[PDB]
């Protein structure tokens, strides 16, 4: 698209590829300002070791003056989250995030993220000479 | 046989849906979403009116009270172009939203025409489970349905069989299946357990019991 | 005889940053775009609504069971071989043979493609549970609670629903089972040989790619200015002769972005209509038997099995 | 952060004859007496009093305020706004006569102010303090229900 991508070095005559350094959309997830005032921040599609180093070097143009957290970093395929704790237990989804991850506000309360839950799991046994007939109903 | 139980279930269902409608605040999501979308469009149009679009001022009367009729013309042209773009954008968004609402209105119209005035055998079009009837109610810029449904519960295991034969002739059920019960066999319908004695009235004959898999030897009561 | 019928469900989610696309890193270009007040937040809100609509489409189509069912250990139900439809535990991936042969058949601009809420294994789990529920619980697991029925008696009931008595099924079960197996093998061969059978999903992907490509290419025009690169304008002019060129770039790129947003809105409306049609088709054709003629398959209808597809669903009526 | 004593415009607050000087050190003098104000020889005629000074376009704005406070060593947390007093076409200050003054710095940032009916400034929350504050500043409301929202874009400054 008529974009300067590669440059020959004017002095030592070597090869330099030019890339744009990391940027993207940011989002905030909150449980609503009726239960708490703590939120969590999602940075989209960055391998955020770069983001952590650049925010500890204080070079991000979103200037969060008093916000600096690096104790809870979780990595997803949609980006990475700061402010949520990873929980292995599956629950029904409260707010969507992406790639099967949903945040919620269950347990003292805090923002937790987990894996999507399919629903109520069950297994119906098969036999080839048995039938099931209901005997009651409810309008 | 059990009209009073069904009437009590009906009354409990109406009282339950009344309580569920009166307690919570988030059940009419869609109508609130329509109203909020329209309000947001009008608000952003009115706010976009307040920009200068690169002119020396954003108020037309201030332009016409501070310039002659050859230096104000270019500023007036810039205001015309910007406000024309904003109004055209609002008209296009309104057209698309009206198309979506028209699709929803046609779906609701055919739903009430095929669900209130008649009973529909299309599964899962009106209510969850089987469908008996439905009552419509008005709503602010909308319609709210109350579908009444008949769902079965309290399932029970049984031993079944495809067919039985008595003297070399296969017997097939008319409308229903065969249930063993742990006693002599019975015939029943597929949605409510009400056994009856096997009889030639509700059973028809075809072929011999040599080719159909799983025939049971049993007696067939003839009413003489 | 079984037949296929392919429908789209969702298209590619996308988003565009208004400040990154129109202007570069110059803050004066941000000021000149802020002169066109409160304009480019509308576009971002519209595309966010589009992404939410795509996730809603996929959730409304596929997740129509309140419980799921384990895949049975045996894949042989009275002569009906179901090994090609249900997933097998041998492969490390949990997708069936049909799904595996069907998936394989089809920056400087701030452009991002957000991932879907449900992955491929997510939809595969839904499809496997739905197919197993059809194969075991019969036609009563979405219309109330699941009630286990043998497959032969369910076949007899469905034949009775068509208008053919049960003795016709029970007298020649082996012939019907052989026809079923031959039909599945035939549709597998027809899916694996040709290259043009999934026209619609390829058309959706190609339309989206063409829109993105023509937007990126339209970024490279000068719109009557002295140059088409904003940094070359800001490195060759002062702050009163570059303003008019910046204004022309703002106007042209604003027109291009607005056109792309409008085309995306109309295409999303078309995909939403297709998704609602597919949702009601599976709700009235898999979980039950439909007496509407020529809605599911050619001829009379017995049942149908759904399968996943890249941004879509494929029926086997 | 504020400096307790027990660039582009400074903030002043003090819990008493008060004087100001401004220059690159002929002299710019501001003297406030108990009754009279003397200032280009322009002549005109506990608690916390707040003066806000700003300088742009060759002009200097002076803003004044007043609030009755409690006698305590530090400054209590509270809310009040100050009205403008005057403007002139043309950093350390000395005062004399148990007394304290505090200096804070000014930065170009965005606010969002909530008025009222019969309304002065009643409440305000910053737009560059917390991600919740940025969310409040973007949705343009004081009450946000549960959900996910997009606010801005992040970028690394080279
Ligand atoms: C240019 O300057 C560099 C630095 O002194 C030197 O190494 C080089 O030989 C010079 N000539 C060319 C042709 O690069
Ligand atoms: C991010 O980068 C580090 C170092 O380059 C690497 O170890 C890590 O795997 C990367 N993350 C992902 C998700 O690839
Ligand atoms: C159905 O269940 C209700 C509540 O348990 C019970 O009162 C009723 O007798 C049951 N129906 C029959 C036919 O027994
Ligand atoms: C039916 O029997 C099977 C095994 O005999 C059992 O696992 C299943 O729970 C039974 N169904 C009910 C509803 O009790
Ligand atoms: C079904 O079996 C029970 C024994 O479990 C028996 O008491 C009952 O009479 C049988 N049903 C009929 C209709 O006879
Ligand atoms: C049910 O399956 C078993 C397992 O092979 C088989 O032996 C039996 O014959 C089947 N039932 C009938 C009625 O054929
Ligand atoms: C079902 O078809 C598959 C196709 O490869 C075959 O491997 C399997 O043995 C068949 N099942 C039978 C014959 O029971």
């Amino acid at each position: 698209s008529d974009f300067t991508d590669s440059v020959r070095d004017p002095k030592t005559s070597e090869i330099l590829d030019i890339s744009p350094c990391s940027f993207g959309g940011v989002s905030v997830i909150t449980p609503g300002t009726n239960a708490s005032s703590e939120v969590a921040v999602l940075y989209q599609d960055v391998n955020c070791t770069d983001v952590s180093t650049a925010i500890h070097a204080d070079q991000l143009t979103p200037a969060w003056r008093i916000y600096s957290t690096g104790n809870n970093v979780f990595q997803t395929q949609a980006g990475c989250l700061i402010g949520a704790e990873h929980v292995d237990t599956s629950y029904e989804c409260d707010i969507p995030i992406g790639a099967g991850i949903c945040a919620s506000y269950h347990t003292q309360k805090s923002i937790v993220a987990y894996t999507m839950s399919l629903g109520a799991d069950s297994s119906i046994a098969y036999s080839n000479n048995t039938i099931a007939i209901p005997t009651n109903f409810s309008i | 046989e059990n009209q009073k139980q069904i009437a009590n279930q009906f009354n409990k269902a109406i009282s339950q849906i009344q309580e569920s409608l009166t307690t919570t605040s988030t059940a009419l999501g869609k109508l609130q979403d329509v109203v909020n979308q329209n309000a947001q469009a009008l608000n952003t149009l009115v706010k976009q009116l307040s920009s200068n679009f690169g002119a020396i001022s954003s108020v037309l009367n201030d332009i016409l009270s501070r310039l002659d009729k050859c230096e104000a013309e270019v500023q007036i042209d810039r205001l015309i172009t910007g406000r024309l773009q904003s109004l055209q954008t609002y008209v296009t968004q309104q057209l698309i939203r009206a198309a979506e609402i028209r699709a929803s209105a046609n779906l609701a119209a055919t739903k009430m025409s095929e669900c209130v005035l008649g009973q529909s055998k299309r599964v899962d079009f009106c209510g969850k489970g089987y469908h008996l009837m439905s009552f419509p109610q008005a709503a602010p810029h909308g319609v709210v349905f109350l579908h009444v449904t008949y769902v079965p519960s309290q399932e029970r295991n049984f031993t079944t069989a495809p067919a039985i034969c008595h003297e070399g002739k296969a017997y097939f059920p008319r409308e229903g299946v065969f249930v063993f019960n742990g006693t002599s066999w019975f015939i029943t319908q597929r949605n409510f357990f009400s056994p009856q004695i096997i009889t030639t009235d509700n059973t028809f004959v075809s072929g011999n019991c040599d080719v159909v898999i799983g025939i049971i030897n049993n007696t067939v009561y003839d009413p003489l | 005889s079984i037949t296929t019928e392919v429908m789209p469900v969702s298209m590619a989610k996308t988003s565009v940053d208004c400040n990154m696309y129109i202007c570069g890193d110059s803050t004066e270009c941000a000021n000149l775009l802020l002169q066109y007040g409160s304009f480019c937040t509308q576009l971002n809100r519209a595309l966010s609504g589009i992404a939410a609509e795509q996730d809603r489409n996929t959730r409304e189509v596929f997740a129509q069971v309140k419980q799921m069912y384990k895949t049975p250990t045996l894949k042989y139900f009275g002569g009906f071989n179901f090994s090609q439809i249900l997933p097998d535990p041998l492969k490390p991936t949990k997708r069936s043979f049909i799904e595996d042969l069907l998936f394989n058949k089809v920056k400087f601009n701030g452009l991002t493609v957000l991932p879907p809420l449900l992955t491929d294994d997510m939809i595969a789990a839904y499809t496997a549970a739905l197919v197993s529920g059809t194969a075991t619980a019969g036609w009563t697991f979405g219309a109330g609670a699941a009630l286990q029925i043998p497959f032969a008696m369910q076949m007899a009931y469905r034949f009775n629903g068509i208008g053919v008595t049960q003795n016709v099924l029970y007298e020649n079960q082996k012939q019907i089972a052989n026809q079923f197996n031959k039909a599945i093998s035939q549709i597998q061969e027809s899916l694996t040989t040709t290259s043009t059978a999934l026209g619609k999903l390829q058309d959706v992907v190609n339309q989206n790619a063409q829109a993105l490509n023509t937007l990126v290419k339209q970024l490279s025009s000068n719109f009557g200015a002295i140059s088409s690169v904003l940094n070359d304008i800001l490195s060759r002019l002062d702050k009163c002769e570059a303003e008019v060129q910046i204004d022309r770039l703002i106007t042209g790129r604003l027109q291009s972005l607005q056109t792309y947003v409008t085309q995306q809105l109309i295409r999303a409306a078309e995909i939403r209509a297709s998704a609602n049609l597919a949702a009601t088709k599976m709700s009235e054709c898999v979980l039950g038997q439909s007496k509407r003629v020529d809605f599911c398959g050619k001829g009379y209808h017995l049942m149908s099995f759904p399968q996943a597809a890249p941004h879509g669903v494929v029926f086997l009526h | 952060n504020v400096t307790g004593f027990h660039k582009d415009g400074i903030y002043f607050a003090a819990t008493v004859v008060r004087g100001w000087v401004f220059g690159s050190t002929q002299s710019v003098i501001i003297i406030n007496n108990s009754t009279n104000v003397v200032i280009f020889e322009y002549i005109s005629d506990k608690h916390l009093r707040e003066f806000v000074f700003k300088n742009k376009d060759g002009f200097l704005y002076v803003y004044k305020g007043y609030q009755p406070i409690d006698v305590v060593r530090d400054l209590p947390s509270g809310f009040n706004t100050l009205k403008p007093i005057f403007k002139l076409p043309l950093f350390r200050a000395i005062l004399t006569a148990a007394a304290a003054y505090f200096v804070g710095y000014l930065k170009p940032t965005t606010f969002m102010l909530k008025y009222d009916e019969n309304g002065t400034i009643t409440d305000a929350v910053d737009c560059s303090q917390n991600p919740l504050a940025e969310l409040k500043c973007s949705v343009k409301s004081f009450e946000i229900d549960k959900g996910i929202y997009q606010t801005s874009n992040f970028r690394v400054v080279p």
